[PDB]
């Protein structure tokens, strides 16, 4: 109960699954360069709006 | 800033985002380039000469010149492009992914 | 970049005539001997890609690759060494020059510092 | 008796487009060996 | 101190430059000679530490593991002879190149004056190691426990760089000698608290702590017998040594910050000490009985007592030198049977009565039979804690009955009984495994007649 | 032997040889004096010796 | 390609980078960038293939656009201050334009999206340039204009690179892609040092530069793109395979290996002016990209994988080019940590 | 000065090494046919270098010493044993399909990098492009299976696209009983075991897919068992034949230097060979692989590079 | 026969030689670290009339 279930689910596998699931939603793009440009013009709208607005 | 300088930066955004929307074609966004560069001329222009910075002249025309590269470098990628799927169209662009 | 902007600094001279005041580095220096020991592995691993003997395969080869890794540490360590005395230099000239910023405090002993004691238990 | 060394079964794993499949990379297909992809049937 | 360190990086060529029958001779003659000459710094002052250079100096805490350290490698370079013969020379030799750069990173380790060459050398043993552990393991799990074997570590030891750096920003020096004699109090606050977490958490995850230490049966388990002896003997030392050396800037904060640690510790050890019973493996059983150990050291040195660091140094010591024969005669019949499972052979006294014998006096040293320095450790300690507080006892008192339970269990499973009726291939014992044994035992016992030499500094 | 005319033949190319030998020994000595006029021009302007 | 063609593009592409680099003029920066990506454009496109044509597409649309924003900001510093030279570029609209157009030239977070698939097109000689040489530019400008920097732009874009570049390489099987989002990690910790000392990220970059070289020219040797690919050469040759993940482990960051030098060096840097947070967010992501890492060279040379039987007949054949620099390279990314003081003569 | 792109940039061209004497001869023809004498034949009237057919151990006469190498450092596969037992479950078959493949895109590279460095023609026993009837004549007779032929479909693919076909086929027509009579009377005891179905397959993928294409890309030089004896009347044909329909006369220099590039540095030709394609008659564990390349290894000119092994006499290698 | 010994067991001097060279780097860093010989206020000493150095 202890070593080789709960040990094992808080430090390592946990771990090990948030990566995962990080990894897969990162590296998942269909490669259209529309999707991705569009996130670049989201992007300059964020740092000009949220960056130096205050200086 | 009168309001020539910020119709002029208004228009550099409106091709900005033009250019990064990417509706369906490529000519499009060529185009767009080449208005973002047809806007930054005229507002170099405008404050060159409202300066009276005179060696600053010929800045513009230099401008010019590397936008025909550009357009000219577009427009070979966009020749090839076609005649890899008689569509000039960016869905087609998508062998390669992240 | 504190050191790229100096007063009188020659752009790409790499060795200005003024580090000549300072001693060289000898040539039996222990980092000299890590650099030489670099160019004997860089050639064992040319060596070892050509399948060639990896000892022994060709003398002149790794006599000049020994003698172009010294070659080039001698200039680097020089160039380090008046790097590292130029900022000495700086930093003791601009202490000296700024007395309220450094100033000397008193020198209390033991006897009269007031250390709160804390057990082991 | 000897030790034990990766087998095609294992070695599996690492052919696919990328690693960890979920269902909608289920479908993407591993570049063709040589970069070059088949020319397509364009109707001109 | 170069007179030690020199001549490693001398092994290093002749083992490369020398015949294809003739690398174990040449290694095992030369390795034995160093550690003699190492055998030279047990010469320790009472007042202060022997500071050869600006950069290497030992104390009476880094002298004994530096002798374990140069004794181990002839150790692993006999054991290793067995199951490498079918191997290519190439090969053979990279594998003594990896315990010989293994020793010589402990060798440097152990007597660097510097923190951050203490860091980066206690953090150099990582990469031969893993590539020990994962190029001549045997099962498919070797793998797997290379990564937790190096990202337990470095996940524990990444923050404690940065906190080293930053002591160097505010203190201005991180050399020991500076460190301990300009050493001032830590204030109670949460800046501080996770100073102390960053300093600790390295050799925490090291040694290890009774939460982090699921690394620790899989390197052991998949390993080859050296890559097990090195791990369980001294690699498991360098969280003690750090944390020795750490704790004096600690304070008072350790006090106040030492219960969470304390109660894992104690808790730990008798839950580890209990699984050791319920174990249908051989290698894990000793795995899990180096967890307990190391988890009474951590207990020693977290209370912060002298008698408790003597106990501590003594504990390492005793544990390393039994922790290493035991793997030693758990591989000899791994390789006879060719599998793990404790119960497959059996009765192992009347076909190999010698090896019985080593099996009985390496079962009596692990459970702290006086007057071994196993007991003197284990009781020094135990009267530490009852100093720090009279409860202890029961959980100290529990282990040990646990402890010996499990040790004499091991005894009676592996050599008492009838034999399996149906493994004849149980050739008699070698002399190579044989003097390995002796070589593990005879040092044991001449330690307990001269203790002083293991006892550390606080002597 | 070799069927195939081995590139690398029996004796080595001396023009490489010689000139790898030459740059070595030409990297030495200019090593050697680049030395002593360094340790000459530091004494002279310390005012050593 | 004619070779003279091919050489007169490369000696235009480092002409375009030198102008950059030497130039006090901001429009003659810009004419050095623009002629960089003309001559750079067709030598992605040496091998003709719809992917190659497509990465390159690709890559002008993105060079296109950061030169149009990078010219745009020119031209509002330009407004509110009549002066050409590089300098601190006191205008923050300004400054955030030229920020951005940087970031999207280097390839940081979020622009990020085009460096997998553009290195994946191409071939690895076309993929090395891509990686090594095209990152020497907006660095210098960078480092340049570094104390008007806005710090939290900066580390953010920085802090995005390194946990995207950490997160994307865990799921690639194809080497050019890992490579490429490594790429991205090492962009962010040397991005991320750059508004307290741009000496670091010289040092990060020269760093970077030699193990991306060994490991590129490794990667040709031994002609594999993919992961089973790069598992037969263990049956071929031994030694790259070794060599390769010697170069692997320098490249995770493991002491001694040289490759623990700049991040070490970047903490340290970030420790002296009161930053803590972030150097240990650094470390603990770049694990990430240490374990994938280990899990290419597992693939590669500490397991051996199975093989094929035609491999039989490429025992009997060498390899004919050669590559000169290799071994200096490799023997540079590994056993260079003990001259860690020399970065002293960066400066 | 070994060519490069350097030795390109100043002086050699390749097309004014071309003597209209080029003509890349394949000869074709059905098992024991008169196609070999032919080959000859014409390799000495037209002044040509001749290229024996590609064998087994093809390979071992390129390097090292022409001496063939053992059966297990080369090939792992045998002829007779495909005769004798053609249906084996050790995956034999297929396994000597592929290396025979590839023994024959070695000897083509070759033949192309001759041809292109020197000028002087080359004439071939038979070729990459046709040595796909004794695929399908395997596969038809049930000796190998479809991923097999998928798999060397793959690799033909991204082989042999790099490479020019041949100026002028010749083709020696066979019949199947001839060809029967012929076996029998060798006295090999092994071609004996032949079935008739297996050279009717041959002849079947020849006529209806082999000829058919090459006729679209050259010129196709069909004859009879009778008329292959006079090489003299071949040799005219070849001699008063219209080379202009072929991508040959569509070779301009750069080309020309880009193929030569490739057919030197064999690497480069064998490297899509070895696809990681995991079929088990060609898969090979990690242990005989091991085990194999340390027997290989421990060849007596084998160990170092050509040039650099004192076992086989090699002298001044310290300053090599 | 001295020849075939000698080039077969050459590599047997090389721990030794590392530990002479070993003991000759530690005298070298001894010798660099003389600032306070006969200065200490606990072994401050008048020389012997023949003695020049209290260590070495
Ligand atoms: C701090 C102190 C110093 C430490 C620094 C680090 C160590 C030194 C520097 C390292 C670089 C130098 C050498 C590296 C290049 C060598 C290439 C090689 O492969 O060697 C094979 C070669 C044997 O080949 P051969 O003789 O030609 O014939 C056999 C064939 O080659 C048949 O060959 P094969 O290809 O068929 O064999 C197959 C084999 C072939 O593959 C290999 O052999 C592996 C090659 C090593 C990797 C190179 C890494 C590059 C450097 C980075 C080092 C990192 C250091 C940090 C610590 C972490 C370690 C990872 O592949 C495998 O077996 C795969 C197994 C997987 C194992 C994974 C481990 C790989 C990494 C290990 C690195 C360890 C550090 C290097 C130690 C020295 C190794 C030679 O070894 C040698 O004979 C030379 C070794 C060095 C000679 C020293 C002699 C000095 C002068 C003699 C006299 C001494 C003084 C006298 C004066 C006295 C006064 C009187
Ligand atoms: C106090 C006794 C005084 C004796 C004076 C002489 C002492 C000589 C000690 C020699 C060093 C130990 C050698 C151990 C390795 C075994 C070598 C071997 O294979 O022999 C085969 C050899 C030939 O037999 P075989 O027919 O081939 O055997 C076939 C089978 O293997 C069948 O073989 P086996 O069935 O004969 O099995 C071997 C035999 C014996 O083998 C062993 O068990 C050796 C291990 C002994 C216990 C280890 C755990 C405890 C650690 C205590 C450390 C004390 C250090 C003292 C200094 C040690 C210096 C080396 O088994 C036992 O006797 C039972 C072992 C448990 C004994 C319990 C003792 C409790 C502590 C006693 C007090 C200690 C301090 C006394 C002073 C206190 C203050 C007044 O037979 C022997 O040599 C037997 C040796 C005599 C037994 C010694 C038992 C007491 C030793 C205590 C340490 C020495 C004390 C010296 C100071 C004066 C006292
Ligand atoms: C600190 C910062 C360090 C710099 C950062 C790293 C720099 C990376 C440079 C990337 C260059 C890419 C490359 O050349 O391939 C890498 C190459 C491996 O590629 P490969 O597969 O052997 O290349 C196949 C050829 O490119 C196949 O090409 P091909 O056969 O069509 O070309 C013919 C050949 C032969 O060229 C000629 O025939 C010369 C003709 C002269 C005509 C002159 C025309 C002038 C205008 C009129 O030309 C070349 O191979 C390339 C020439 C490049 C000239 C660069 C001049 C500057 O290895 C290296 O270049 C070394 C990498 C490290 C360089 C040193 C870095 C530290 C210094
Ligand atoms: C990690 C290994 C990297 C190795 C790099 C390649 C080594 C071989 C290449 C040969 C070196 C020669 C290059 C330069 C020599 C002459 C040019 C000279 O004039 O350059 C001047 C000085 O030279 C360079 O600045 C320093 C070159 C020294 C390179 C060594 C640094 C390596 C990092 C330390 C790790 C140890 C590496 C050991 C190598 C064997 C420039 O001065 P300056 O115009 O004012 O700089 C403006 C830009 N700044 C201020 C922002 C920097
Ligand atoms: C927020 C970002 C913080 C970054 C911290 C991460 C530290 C680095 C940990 C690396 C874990 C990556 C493992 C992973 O994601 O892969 C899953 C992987 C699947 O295996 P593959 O061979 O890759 O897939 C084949 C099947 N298709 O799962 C496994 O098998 C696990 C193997 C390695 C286990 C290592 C466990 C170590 C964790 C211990 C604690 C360290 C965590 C760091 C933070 C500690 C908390 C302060
Ligand atoms: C096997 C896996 C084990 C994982 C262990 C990892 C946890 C280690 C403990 C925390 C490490 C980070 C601490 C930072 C390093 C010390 C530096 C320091 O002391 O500076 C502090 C700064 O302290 C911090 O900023 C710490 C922030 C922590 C951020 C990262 C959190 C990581 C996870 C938190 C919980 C971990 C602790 C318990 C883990 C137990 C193991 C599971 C003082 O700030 P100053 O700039 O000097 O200003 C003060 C005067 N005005
Ligand atoms: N791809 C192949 N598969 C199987 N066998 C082949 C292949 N290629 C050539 N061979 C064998 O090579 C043998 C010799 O070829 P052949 O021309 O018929 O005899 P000869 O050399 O006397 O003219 C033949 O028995 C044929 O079966």
């Amino acid at each position: 109960l202890l070593d080789l279930i709960w040990l094992e689910t808080i430090l390592p596998k946990t771990t090990s699954f948030i990566q995962m699931k990080m990894s897969i939603m990162v590296s998942n793009q269909k490669g259209l360069i529309k999707l991705y440009f569009l996130s670049f013009l989201i992007t300059i709208m964020i740092s000009m709006t949220l960056f130096n607005y205050h200086e | 800033m009168p309001l020539v300088y910020m119709n002029i930066i208004m228009a550099f955004a409106i091709a900005l985002a033009g250019l990064l929307m990417y509706r369906s074609h490529l000519m499009s966004s060529l185009l767009c380039l080449e208005g973002m560069m047809l806007s930054l001329f005229i507002m170099s222009t405008l404050i060159i000469l409202n300066t009276h910075f005179t060696l600053a002249n010929m800045m513009p025309i230099i401008l010019l010149v590397f936008a025909a590269c550009e357009a000219a470098l577009g427009l070979s990628l966009l020749v090839m492009v076609s005649n890899t799927y008689g569509t000039d169209y960016v869905q087609n662009l998508n062998l390669l992914q992240c | 970049t504190m050191m790229s902007g100096r007063p009188g600094r020659v752009p790409l001279q790499f060795l200005p005539n003024e580090a000549r005041s300072l001693p060289p580095p000898k040539l039996t220096d222990p980092r000299l001997v890590y650099m030489g020991f670099l160019g004997y592995c860089s050639g064992l691993i040319d060596n070892a890609i050509r399948r060639r003997p990896v000892v022994s395969a060709g003398l002149h080869r790794q006599l000049l690759y020994v003698t172009s890794f010294v070659f080039f540490g001698y200039y680097l360590l020089k160039r380090q060494d008046y790097m590292y005395a130029l900022r000495d230099h700086d930093m003791f000239a601009y202490v000296k020059s700024h007395p309220e910023d450094f100033p000397e405090k008193d020198k209390k002993t033991y006897g009269e510092i007031l250390e709160e004691f804390h057990p082991v238990r | 008796a000897r030790q034990w060394q990766p087998d095609v079964e294992w070695a599996e794993q690492f052919g696919g487009a990328v690693m960890y499949p979920t269902k909608e990379t289920a479908h993407w297909k591993p570049p063709p060996w040589n970069d070059v992809d088949p020319p397509k049937d364009t109707l001109v | 101190m170069l007179k030690i360190i020199i001549p490693t990086t001398m092994l290093l060529p002749m083992t490369w430059m020398s015949k294809h029958n003739m690398i174990w001779i040449n290694a095992t003659v030369h390795s034995l000679l160093i550690s003699l000459i190492s055998l030279s710094l047990l010469n320790q002052l009472g007042e202060n530490s022997l500071n050869f250079s600006l950069t290497f100096f030992s104390d009476s805490l880094s002298a004994p593991l530096l002798v374990l350290t140069t004794w181990l490698l002839p150790l692993m370079l006999m054991a290793s002879q067995s199951h490498l013969s079918k191997e290519t020379t190439t090969r053979k030799k990279l594998y003594i190149t990896m315990l010989i750069l293994l020793q010589l990173f402990l060798i440097m380790t152990f007597t660097a004056t510097e923190l951050i060459l203490f860091y980066i050398l206690f953090e150099a043993t990582l990469v031969p190691t893993l590539i020990i552990i994962t190029r001549w393991g045997n099962q498919t799990e070797r793998l797997n426990a290379g990564l937790y074997f190096l990202f337990y570590t470095l996940a524990g030891s990444l923050p404690l760089l940065v906190a080293l750096v930053y002591i160097q920003n505010t203190t201005g020096s991180l050399n020991f000698l500076i460190i301990h004699y300009w050493s001032h109090p830590l204030s109670n606050s949460w800046s501080n608290i996770f100073m102390w977490l960053a300093c600790i958490m390295a050799f925490m995850v090291k040694m290890p702590l009774y939460g982090l230490h699921l690394w620790l049966p899989k390197a052991h388990v998949e390993a080859p017998i050296a890559g097990s002896m090195v791990l369980a003997a001294v690699l498991l030392k360098l969280g003690g040594y750090g944390m020795m050396r750490i704790t004096t800037i600690l304070n008072p904060l350790t006090n106040y910050m030492a219960y969470p640690f304390l109660m894992l510790s104690m808790w730990g050890m008798i839950m580890t000490s209990s699984i050791c019973l319920r174990q249908t493996d051989l290698k894990s059983l000793i795995a899990y009985s180096s967890v307990s150990h190391m988890a009474l050291v951590i207990v020693a040195i977290m209370i912060q007592t002298p008698w408790s660091f003597m106990g501590a140094t003594a504990l390492m010591i005793a544990h390393g030198l039994t922790s290493s024969m035991l793997f030693c005669l758990a591989n000899t019949n791994y390789e006879r049977v060719h599998s793990r499972t404790m119960i497959l052979a059996r009765g192992l006294q009347t076909l190999l009565p010698l090896m019985a014998t080593w099996w009985l006096v390496a079962s009596l040293t692990n459970l702290a039979l006086p007057p071994s320095i196993n007991l003197i450790g284990e009781l020094f300690i135990i009267t530490a804690s009852f100093s720090w507080s009279n409860i202890t006892i029961i959980l100290m008192g529990m282990n040990m009955m646990i402890t010996a339970l499990y040790s004499l269990y091991m005894l009676i499973t592996t050599q008492r009984g009838k034999y399996t009726h149906h493994i004849n291939n149980i050739k008699p014992s070698f002399t190579r495994e044989n003097a390995l044994m002796a070589l593990h035992i005879l040092p044991l016992l001449l330690l307990t007649l001269n203790p002083k030499m293991i006892l550390g500094p606080l002597y | 032997k070799f069927y195939i005319r081995e590139p690398p033949h029996g004796s080595p190319d001396w023009l490489k040889v010689g000139l790898t030998l030459g740059t070595s020994v030409f990297l030495w000595i200019y090593l050697i004096k680049q030395h002593k006029e360094d340790v000459l021009e530091y004494k002279r302007r310390n005012g050593l010796e | 390609m004619n070779p003279i063609i091919y050489t007169t593009l490369i000696m235009t592409v480092m002409s375009g980078t030198m102008l950059v680099m030497i130039s006090s003029h901001w429009l003659l920066i810009w004419i050095g960038f623009e002629m960089n990506l003309l001559a750079m454009i067709p030598v992605l496109m040496k091998n003709f293939n719809p992917r190659a044509t497509e990465a390159a597409t690709k890559y002008f649309l993105t060079q296109a656009t950061a030169s149009m924003m990078l010219m745009m900001a020119i031209i509002i510093n330009l407004l509110y201050s009549g002066q050409w030279t590089i300098t601190k570029m006191f205008n923050p609209v300004a400054m955030t334009m030229m920020t951005m157009a940087l970031a999207m030239k280097l390839g940081l977070s979020p622009f990020h999206f085009w460096v997998p698939e553009v290195t994946q097109g191409i071939s690895l000689q076309a993929g090395l340039l891509l990686l090594t040489w095209q990152k020497l530019a907006p660095l210098s400008v960078l480092c340049q204009i570094s104390q008007s920097i806005n710090p939290n732009l900066m580390l953010t874009m920085a802090m995005l690179s390194i946990l995207i570049g950490g997160w994307g390489g865990l799921n690639q099987t194809q080497l050019r892609k890992i490579m490429a989002y490594s790429s991205i990690a090492h962009m962010g910790w040397m991005t991320a040092v750059l508004p307290y000392n741009t000496t670091m990220t010289i040092l990060n970059l020269l760093i970077y530069i030699t193990m991306t070289l060994a490991m590129f020219m490794l990667l040709i040797h031994s002609s594999a793109t993919t992961t089973l690919s790069l598992s037969h050469t263990w049956n071929k040759m031994p030694v790259i395979t070794s060599l390769m993940m010697v170069t692997l482990l320098s490249m995770g960051g493991l002491p001694p290996l040289s490759g623990f030098m700049p991040k070490w060096m970047i903490i340290q840097e970030m420790t002296k002016n009161e930053s803590i947070i972030m150097p240990t967010l650094m470390a603990m992501t770049a694990l990430l990209n240490l374990y994938f890492y280990m899990r290419l060279a597992y693939s590669s040379s500490l397991t051996m994988f199975p093989s094929t039987n035609n491999m039989k007949m490429k025992w009997q054949f060498e390899h004919t080019k050669q590559m000169k620099l290799l071994p200096t390279m490799i023997v540079l990314s590994t056993l260079v940590l003990p001259m860690t003081p020399a970065l002293s003569s960066l400066n | 000065l070994q060519y490069g792109p350097l030795a390109f940039v100043l002086g050699e061209r390749t097309t004014r090494k071309l003597t209209e004497t080029s003509k890349v001869i394949t000869v074709d023809g059905n098992i024991c046919s008169g196609k070999g004498r032919l080959a000859r034949e014409i390799a000495e009237k037209l002044g040509l270098r001749h290229f024996p057919e590609a064998g087994i151990h093809y390979a071992d006469s390129t390097t090292g010493d022409g001496k063939p190498l053992d059966v297990q450092l080369s090939g792992n596969c045998s002829l007779e044993k495909f005769y004798d037992d053609p249906k084996s479950n050790d995956g034999n078959s297929y396994r000597l399909q592929s290396w025979l493949y590839a023994s024959r895109l070695l000897q083509y590279a070759d033949a192309l990098e001759h041809l292109l460095s020197t000028g002087q023609g080359v004439v071939l026993e038979r070729s990459i492009y046709s040595d796909f009837v004794f695929l399908e004549a395997m596969y038809r007779q049930g000796f190998i299976r479809k991923q097999c032929v998928e798999h060397y479909n793959e690799v033909k693919k991204v082989t042999a696209c790099e490479y020019l076909p041949p100026h002028v086929v010749v083709y020696v027509d066979v019949p199947v009983p001839e060809i029967q009579s012929r076996i029998q009377k060798k006295g090999n005891p092994h071609e004996m075991k032949i079935t008739a179905a297996y050279l009717q397959d041959i002849e079947n993928a020849y006529k209806k897919t082999f000829l058919p294409e090459m006729s679209e890309k050259c010129e196709v030089l069909q004859y009879s068992a009778r008329e292959a004896e006079d090489a003299e009347k071949v040799v005219e044909d070849i001699e008063y034949l219209k080379c202009d329909k072929g991508p040959w006369p569509d070779q301009d220099d750069r080309t020309f230097h880009r193929l030569r590039m490739l057919v030197q540095n064999k690497l480069e030709v064998l490297n899509y060979t070895t696809i990681p394609v995991y079929l088990p008659e060609i898969t090979i564990g990690a242990h005989q692989s091991d085990r194999v390349f340390q027997k290989f290894t421990e060849l007596p000119g084998r160990k170092y590079s050509p040039g650099y092994n004192e076992d086989v006499g090699d002298k001044w290698i310290w300053l090599k | 026969n001295v020849l075939q010994i000698v080039r077969d067991h050459w590599v047997h001097i090389l721990v030794p030689v590392g530990f002479v060279f070993g003991c000759y780097l530690d005298r070298r860093s001894d010798e660099k670290l003389t600032a306070f010989r006969n200065k200490s206020l606990l072994f401050k000493r008048e020389l012997r009339p023949n003695e020049e150095v209290t260590w070495k």
